[PDB]
This record gives structure tokens, C-alpha cells and sequence, in this order.
């Protein structure tokens, strides 16, 4: 079974270079075109550009040229990106997806997972995490909703479970804000049976892996 | 280069109902190609060489078109096709992209039910305090929220976010949050979210006074 597995989330400062790799399983990069595609956040797709591992001739989008090398060694069947002189425009998740060309019918039909790229001289910073305590005032229709503030880390990403994973009905997990500060902010919240409240336990449970945080928050009723 | 527009940007329909997007393409192409992504993960292919299926679609997609103006069609739309469909051309080089037609669900108004927190004694420790107004399960996506202390609007000092569409039920939820110092949120009673939704005949106040 075909598979493309992409190298891990990248923070690297501007002006700096990055390489990206893409391992290939079940199949031999040499018999196909192994290609690069940027999506920059909350944009569509780019192509960069491709190589041909048999003879390694490349091409590229002009747009890209300068700034993309793009390499490949049959031996470990691994596709490279390289991108120098990094700037915030270079900010994006990075998709490698082969195509067969002619006899494969062209189209991309296998893709990585993506990269993520963040370009930043800051340091990571890892979120302090707030109750949503459940009250009166979060109350409709027998239900409570109550929650998390994952405040001020960086990086992106977070992941916040509940009580490790196995409350998932009722759960927001909000999309990530970008504060006035430089740092995000999210929260998470979940609805639950109000009859609950006194007789089950609610947990969040927070990573932020670029700063090794890993935060449980019991998350308990306020009387007002 | 060639140039392919999408068309429409963003569209919405319910299950059942056909839908069609286009793709223009600036000049000619032998085939047009087609991929599908959900919001955080990888665009998967859809349909090739114009009218190919891949691996795993269903039958109620078809692609259709010639020389430059091509077409996606769902015969009967389902919850799990609304995504973005993505052309592209394999004719010239540079490859190309069109820029995506987002497929969203369509349903009926619904109201949100609005809800607001305090923030934790342990914020306040820390010395900033921030104030969250929850805004749950609402029909379509715009929303104003406005955020009063002590009666004064605050402009400046909240962000919000959205989620995606949910599936199960089509809705949007959103979150904004207040932030001020402890020593200003210490110094006023009323802390007020005010929403103006379509689904509300009027405006929607939930608050709390500090301290109570
Ligand atoms: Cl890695
Ligand atoms: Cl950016
Ligand atoms: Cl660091
Ligand atoms: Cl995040
Ligand atoms: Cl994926």
C-alpha cells in the first residue's frame, strides 16, 4: 500500500533555510513524478514544482524558482523540499503527492499528510489553561456547557481532549485566535447533562508539543 | 500560465438537492482534473482525465466539459460532500490550480443560545482577566457580538473565532473572549454580551455583575 509520510511541524526563524522531506512506502519513487504544493493558511493550493527521481530533472513554478530546491534519492525513496532565505510569505503547510505521468493518467493520486511551516525567530511558548466553570448562566434545556481557555501560547498547534478522549459528543473546540500580543488563544467547550455536574468529573486535557506542555484541568461548577 | 476560475467561490445546498460548479480556464486544456479537502487534512483526487472517478468516489459525482469551461457535478448532494473541490490542469506547464469552490451545507435559520463566563480566580492571580461569551448552534454564520461594561461598549479588546459548519447538525458555534487588566475588570459591575443574530426577532443580552 502506497504511503507518503511528510517530516514533522518546522518553526525556523526568517532568513534561515528548511528542508522537508516526504518518505515513500509501497511503490518506488523512480517510477513516478514526486511534487511539492504549498497552501498557504486559509488559501488553495500552489504548485511548487516536481522532480523526475529516474533522471532527477526538475521543474518549477517560476514563482517559486530561487526560493524552492526540490531533490530526491531513490536509494532511501525520500523527496526533499529545501526553501532559503525564509520570510512570513513562506509561512504555510506543504504537501508532497506523486504523480505517474502519461501512463498513471497525470493526476496527484497519492498525498502526504502536509508539513506545517511556521516562520518565527520567537521562542515556543507553551499556554496557561483557565476553567470555563459551568454555572447558571451556561444552562439551557437541562444541559451545561462548560470548558477551557488555552491562553497565550506559540506556536500553533494545541489539541485539547476531555477527560482523555472519551467525552467527544457535545465538544467546540474552537479555531485558534491570533491575539494583539503575538501569541494564541483558544478554547474549548463541551455540553453536558446538567444532572451531571455533581456526579461526573469533566477534564480538559491540553498538549502544546512545541513547548512539551501537557496540562489536565479539571474543570468544576460555580455556585455564582 | 494558465488561469483557471472557479465558480461559484462558495455555495451552499442541502442533501438531495444536484449541484454544479464550474472551472473556466483561460485558454484551452485537453482534460480537466479534480480534487476534494476537508479542513485539515490532505486534498484527495476526485475526478480525472474530465470524467474519471478515483478510486473511492461515488457514483453520484460526475465531471463533465471541453476545451475551457468544465463543470463538478453531485447528483444528489450529501452532508460528507460539503468540502472544497479544487481544479487543475495538466496541459501546461506551470501546473495549475483553480481557486477552490467551497461546498458548505444549506439548512434553516436557527438562533444561537448564548452563554457567558467569568474568568477563573486563577486568571485573576496572574493579573488579566478574560471574559468569554459563547454563542452555540446558530443558522447562517454571521453573527455580531458586542461587549458592554458597566453599559460601555469595548471596541479592541476581544477576539473571536467560528468552527467549521457542523456536521451532524449544519450549525456554526462561536466564542469571542474580552481581556482586560485585573485592576480594570476590578473596577466595573456589569459584564454584558450583546448578540444580534437573523435567527433573534431582537438582540440577545446575557450578563453577570462581578462578584456575584
Ligand atoms: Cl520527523
Ligand atoms: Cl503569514
Ligand atoms: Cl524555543
Ligand atoms: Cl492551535
Ligand atoms: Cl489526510
Amino acid at each position: 500500500e502506497v504511503q507518503l509520510q511528510q517530516s514533522g511541524a518546522e518553526l525556523v526563524k526568517p532568513g534561515a533555510s528548511v528542508k522537508l522531506s516526504c518518505t515513500a512506502s509501497g511503490f518506488n519513487i523512480k517510477d513516478t513524478y514526486m511534487h511539492w504544493v504549498k497552501q498557504r493558511p486559509e488559501q488553495g493550493l500552489e504548485w511548487i514544482g516536481r522532480i523526475d527521481p529516474a533522471n532527477g530533472n526538475t521543474k518549477y513554478d517560476p514563482k517559486f524558482q530561487g526560493k524552492a530546491t526540490i531533490t530526491a534519492d531513490t536509494s532511501s525513496n525520500t523527496a526533499y523540499l529545501q526553501l532559503s532565505s525564509l520570510t512570513s510569505e513562506d509561512t504555510a503547510v506543504y504537501f508532497c503527492t506523486r504523480s505517474r505521468g502519461y501512463f498513471g493518467n497525470y493526476y496527484f493520486d497519492y498525498w502526504g499528510q502536509g508539513t506545517t511551516l511556521t516562520v518565527s525567530s520567537a521562542s515556543t511558548k507553551g499556554p496557561s489553561v483557565f476553567p470555563l466553570a459551568p454555572s447558571s448562566k451556561s444552562t439551557s434545556g437541562g444541559t451545561a456547557a462548560l470548558g477551557c481557555l488555552v491562553k497565550d501560547y506559540f506556536p500553533e498547534p494545541v489539541t485539547v481532549s476531555w477527560n482523555s478522549g472519551a467525552l467527544t459528543s457535545g465538544v467546540h473546540t474552537f479555531p485558534a485566535v491570533l491575539q494583539s500580543s503575538g501569541l494564541y488563544s483558544l478554547s474549548s467547550v463541551v455540553t453536558v447533562p446538567s444532572s451531571s455536574l455533581g456526579t461526573q468529573t469533566y477534564i480538559c486535557n491540553v498538549n502544546h508539543k512545541p513547548s512539551n506542555t501537557k496540562v489536565d484541568k479539571r474543570v468544576e461548577p460555580k455556585s455564582c | 500560465q494558465i488561469v483557471l476560475t472557479q465558480s461559484p467561490a462558495v455555495m451552499s445546498a442541502s442533501p438531495g438537492e444536484r449541484v454544479t460548479m464550474t472551472c473556466s480556464a483561460s485558454s484551452s486544456v485537453s482534460y480537466m482534473y479534480w480534487y476534494q479537502q476537508k479542513p485539515r487534512s490532505s486534498p484527495k483526487p476526485w475526478i480525472y482525465l474530465t470524467s474519471n472517478l478515483a478510486s473511492g468516489v461515488p457514483a453520484r459525482f460526475s465531471g463533465s466539459g471541453s476545451g475551457t469551461s468544465y463543470s463538478l457535478t453531485i447528483s444528489s448532494m450529501e452532508a460528507e460532500d460539503a468540502a472544497t473541490y479544487y481544479c487543475q490542469q495538466w496541459s501546461s506547464i506551470p501546473l495549475t490550480f483553480g481557486a477552490g469552490t467551497k461546498l458548505e451545507l444549506k439548512r434553516t435559520v436557527a438562533a444561537p443560545s448564548v452563554f457567558i463566563f467569568p474568568p477563573s480566580d486563577e486568571q485573576l492571580k496572574s493579573g488579566t482577566a478574560s471574559v468569554v461569551c459563547l454563542l452555540n448552534n446558530f443558522y447562517p454564520r454571521e453573527a455580531k457580538v458586542q461587549w458592554k461594561v458597566d453599559n460601555a461598549l469595548q471596541s479592541g479588546n476581544s477576539q473571536e473565532s467560528v468552527t467549521e459548519q457542523d456536521s451532524k447538525d449544519s450549525t456554526y458555534s462561536l466564542s469571542s473572549t474580552l481581556t482586560l487588566s485585573k485592576a480594570d475588570y476590578e473596577k466595573h459591575k456589569v459584564y454584558a454580551c450583546e448578540v444580534t443574530h437573523q435567527g433573534l426577532s431582537s438582540p440577545v443580552t446575557k450578563s453577570f455583575n462581578r462578584g456575584e
